């Protein structure tokens, strides 16, 4: 029992589709890049997914390393494509927009060809002013930060089939923490379990 | 030989052009046409400034221009006559921004004088069942003629060494360029000695040789992107960025 | 496979490691369980006399086990609003588990009566329903001992393992097997005092917080996956 | 580790004896900075008696 | 430059050194770290009851520095009379500062419930304002410590550092920096009382004194210059 | 000694401080006052991107504020707080043209996250028969302090190490400024989690202590020049110059 045992877990945590019609700029995703992913699940409070690094990460104020985030691209050998991850350090709210993979390719990113081998595994770096980096979410208190730095997924090469096979392919997206990945201060976690997902509100009237 | 068993991770193995934060995969093999041997640094014969190496940041890969190709295009017809050095500065000033934004380019906008020698690669992302080959064919000082507009053919561009991109296996096309000018140095703005022709090495092309051919029902789009490293390059005569002009459209 | 990897497409040098806050802070945090160690609130109650009890009885049984107690939240505003803390969200991940339990019960001030505590491992647990915090007789041959309150009221307990098992389930109990409800808890930890009806029925609605922790003999099973979360801060906010 | 081992069994007294002059050594809360500090005689401060 | 000399002109034989006071006293005083350890008070409360508060309730909270608190001057006749004590004076003279600090909070006589105490790293600092003791739930996950009061009613700390940083700013905060608030205390203090609404109305006006000193791990930075200063026995009298 | 010789070349020995192709003189001997000691590259604990010294362009120095100091000015006046990794942008953005025509300011437009030590000189150019005493200090995190508004004085910013620059001899201030923040990375932009106090490590301010006292015919001018070099600099976090927002005025 150890928390790299529990960082070293893949945890699938998003399932993004990826079309023939996609375009050659076609943003796939957008997700943060902590181990905090936000994957929903369709009762009054809401149940998320997370992965085990994000968990684990989740019972600590801090952390920091790499987070090896594995594109698994279920496609056959006749598929052909070609997509960037992409990698900017520091873009807030107000930056979220513009983005795309012209004034991605700035930053750091690796450009894969879905071809006869359809899975990699791409390590996000951890590049960040501070040596850690506050929980995102924190106890139930309303201040207390986003990301450190955003992932992006672009189709640098749309999907050209074959007209044998689908139009549509499936893409999960894993995450896994980093070999450097490593945690320090143990607080209030950010997360419950789903047990008891019972909740009392406390109005005066 | 002749055992494939895929798992879930495919069959090939992806092999890797690792650099600086840039890291681009190919799943075939390429087909390097290396024109000309490596050449010196030329900086003892006509510079005493500070005559600066930035592989951490030039050796980056750039994606310069993408382009659809369909069935449509006919035998021996154009699809891009990239400038290098001047493309590499022409996809960031028609990519709605200045050079400044991309860490690639920060040296030309401050030096005034470059060298060095440039990779280029031409990736397809064909599907198996098409039929096609793309050729790229570098060329120098390709505006310092007047009669390549005789030239602009798959023939001439043949007998010359150049590097060819089958749709069928999808076949990747790196490609070498060394440096190679009548001067040893392309400047990067107006010049006191000239002016037209700048940054000006001579025309990457790339033009069909076997088009597009397929079923009635079958993929009609080809997507072609190009990416460009640029890593043994020498600035030199810092000066400042308000004299850059932009790069011609 | 789960924790294979196909082809790294690493951009990063190599990060010094902290060695896990060692370097910075002068401790690490790799191990989990010298967190576990931390303790943690396991329940309160608040007292409420219902029958002019005999010093026999006991004023409060519960079931003793590592996987947080059928969370109880007039709400109780930690269990209203600070969620199931760290040991069992720890305690998701894992099917199983084998080892001690430390309690350290904490009672109120206004008590001066003297505290017997039990351990049953005789009991058995049935179903996730009735694994709470039970407001109800002092025996014999079960492992006791005896706080008083005059010289510290805080109790301290180190509950071993005794079950007839490899190790026990860690998950929230159904009790599907007849026999698997001697195999959830560790046993059975009863409070009661020696208070006469008289002087007990100033100590009602007086709270006793219990606490846990693990205490070195705990020994965690096969991996599980963690289950769906729920994120604290979208939790409501009390409109006045 | 658990310590198991049954403790010490003590009597509490409220205060230090005081007919007591030697060899005995007594603990206090000094008000002074230094744990090992003793007030000093100098070379001229040395006193006669 | 500052510290340099230009030319000698001393008139003076060599003075004997005392060592810093080791000869005549029997201790130094050289070093001033030695003297950092010696406790001042940190800031002193009145117990105020304004709700019929819960058992999980902190009956205050305050953020936790070797700055000194916003000084709280009925006038409290010590933050009227003797401003500023020792450790913020110093203080003033190091803009950052890194280490661990010691309170050993000592509570009044009259009470007699179970005392909880947290430490709360998470929270931050905004703006000098606000950065005082403030009479306000009990949490799981943070670090936490129950002193009772019938054994004794003083409980003692050793607040360690939790923070994500180089060291940490020690002039008074004016929150410029939005992350900056991370960056100031060494986390958030707590102190919350396990007292039902009964016998919490007697405890009312009761004073709560928290003390505090570094404990050998803090080390400050850069040196800077003193602020202006105040003279004390310049304060008016009390005219009767 | 006694014997003073001058010839056409006047009579003193010109002492460089040769770098890159920036190279300037003063006429007489600096007196700097090093606050901390060197610290070190700090590259190996937050960052795994391409750290890239660029110390072949950016240890050039660099003229940040000039400004005119007559007599006029009172006893215990400020002249120029300079924030000196925001003022060597500032005079920049102040000065008519963006970052991208500086070569020693487009590593921040490229990347980041920025850290490194300073070289700071604060020439003056007084005439001999003027009577006056600047002081230069460098202060850490001025704006992350509000009772800096009761220190902002000469009597503070004298305790603490400090140069000094005396008019009548015309002495200049060398003063090495090393590295010190809470975090060990200054960022050049917007960032996640703090946006305010970009780039801020402090300040450079120059405190008026002795005013020009002249004759009634005297030169009441004197302009103080203020240059910058930043030498043990590492960027890391390469990203688009389009995010790089403009500083504050
Ligand atoms: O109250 C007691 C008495 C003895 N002891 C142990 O018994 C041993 C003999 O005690 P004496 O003081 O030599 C020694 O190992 C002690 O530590 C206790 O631990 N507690």
């Amino acid at each position: 029992m150890t928390v790299s045992s529990i960082a070293s877990r893949y945890g699938l945590i998003r399932r993004v589709q990826w079309k023939k019609d996609h375009a050659k700029g076609s943003l796939l995703l957008q997700l943060d890049a902590d181990p905090f992913v936000e994957q929903r699940i369709e009762n009054p409070i809401s149940l998320y997914w997370f992965a085990p690094v994000g968990v684990v990460s989740s019972m600590f104020m801090q952390w920091r390393g790499s987070l090896e985030y594995r594109f698994d691209i279920i496609a056959s050998q006749f598929h052909t494509g070609r997509l960037i991850v992409g990698y900017v350090p520091g873009l807030t709210a107000s930056l979220q927009l513009q983005m795309d993979y012209m004034k991605l390719k700035s930053s750091s990113y690796v450009v894969f060809d879905l071809q006869e081998s359809n899975s990699f595994t791409f390590e996000v770096p951890y590049v960040s002013y501070r040596p850690w980096w506050v929980r995102k979410y924190g106890g139930n208190y309303l201040p207390s930060t986003d990301a450190p730095s955003t992932l992006f997924m672009y189709v640098q090469v749309p999907l050209i089939p074959m007209e044998a096979v689908s139009d549509t392919i499936d893409i999960n997206v894993y995450v896994r923490g980093g070999s450097s990945f490593e945690v320090c201060v143990p607080v209030q976690p950010s997360l419950g379990l789903n047990w008891n997902t019972d909740f009392i509100l406390r109005n005066d009237e | 030989m002749d055992n494939p068993n895929p798992g879930p991770d495919g069959e090939g193995e992806v092999e890797l052009e690792k650099d600086s934060n840039v890291v681009l995969t190919t799943q075939r093999d390429p087909s390097t046409s290396i024109p000309a041997p490596v050449s010196v640094k030329w900086s003892r014969w006509t510079s005493n400034d500070v005559v600066d190496d930035y592989a951490t940041i030039t050796s980056r890969w750039y994606q310069i221009a993408e382009f659809v190709w369909s069935k449509d295009d006919p035998f021996d017809k154009e699809l891009a006559r990239l400038i290098l050095p001047r493309a590499l500065l022409s996809s960031i000033e028609a990519n709605s921004d200045a050079i400044c934004d991309v860490p690639n380019t920060i040296p030309f906008k401050v030096h005034a004088y470059w060298r060095g020698d440039m990779e280029v690669r031409v990736q397809i992302n064909s599907n198996k069942f098409q039929v096609g080959q793309l050729q790229a064919t570098w060329y120098y000082s390709d505006h310092e003629n007047l009669n390549i507009s005789s030239k602009r053919s798959v023939y001439g561009f043949s007998q010359m060494d150049h590097a060819l991109i089958s749709a069928s296996a999808s076949n990747e096309a790196k490609l070498v360029i060394p440096f190679k000018h009548v001067y040893p140095f392309l400047p990067t703005r107006i010049v006191p000695d000239w002016t037209t022709g700048i940054l000006d090495m001579g025309a990457l092309n790339i033009r069909v040789i076997a088009p597009l051919r397929m079923s009635a029902t079958g993929p009609t789009t080809c997507n072609v992107v190009v990416f460009i490293k640029l890593n043994n390059s020498e600035f030199t005569g810092t000066s400042s960025g308000k004299f850059y002009a932009s790069q011609i459209r | 496979e789960e924790s294979r990897n196909t082809t790294v497409l690493d951009t990063t040098t190599t990060l010094q490691s902290s060695g896990f806050g060692r370097a910075f802070f002068g401790e690490a945090f790799n191990d989990l369980k010298t967190l576990m160690r931390r303790y943690q609130l396991y329940g309160q109650l608040l007292l409420s006399v219902t029958t002019d009890k005999d010093i026999d009885h006991c004023m409060f049984t519960f079931p003793c086990l590592p996987q947080g107690l059928a969370l109880d939240i007039s709400p109780h505003e930690i269990f209203n609003r600070c969620r199931d803390g760290i040991i069992p969200l720890i305690a998701s991940g894992y099917r199983f588990y084998r080892g001690d339990l430390r309690y350290k019960i904490v009672f109120p001030s206004n008590v001066n009566s003297n505290i017997w505590v039990q351990h049953r491992p005789d009991r058995r647990l049935e179903g996730w329903s009735a694994a709470k915090i039970v407001n109800c007789v002092y025996n014999h041959g079960y492992a006791s001992h005896i706080q008083i309150t005059r010289v510290n009221n805080v109790i301290e307990l180190e509950v071993p393992f005794y079950n007839a098992t490899c190790y026990n389930y860690l998950q929230a109990f159904n009790a599907s097997s007849a026999a698997s409800s001697y195999a959830v808890s560790l046993g059975e930890i009863s409070v009661g005092f020696q208070a006469t009806s008289d002087d007990i029925a100033s100590i009602v609605n007086k709270p006793v917080t219990i606490y846990y922790s693990i205490g070195d003999g705990m020994q965690f099973s096969q991996w599980v996956g963690y289950q769906p979360m729920m994120i604290l801060d979208q939790l409501p906010a009390p409109v006045v | 580790p658990s310590y198991q081992q049954s403790p010490r069994h003590f009597v509490p007294t409220g205060m230090h004896s005081l007919a007591l002059g030697t060899n005995l050594v007594e603990p206090l809360h000094a008000l002074r900075l230094d744990a090992a500090g003793t007030t000093q005689h100098p070379v001229g401060c040395a006193p006669d008696e």
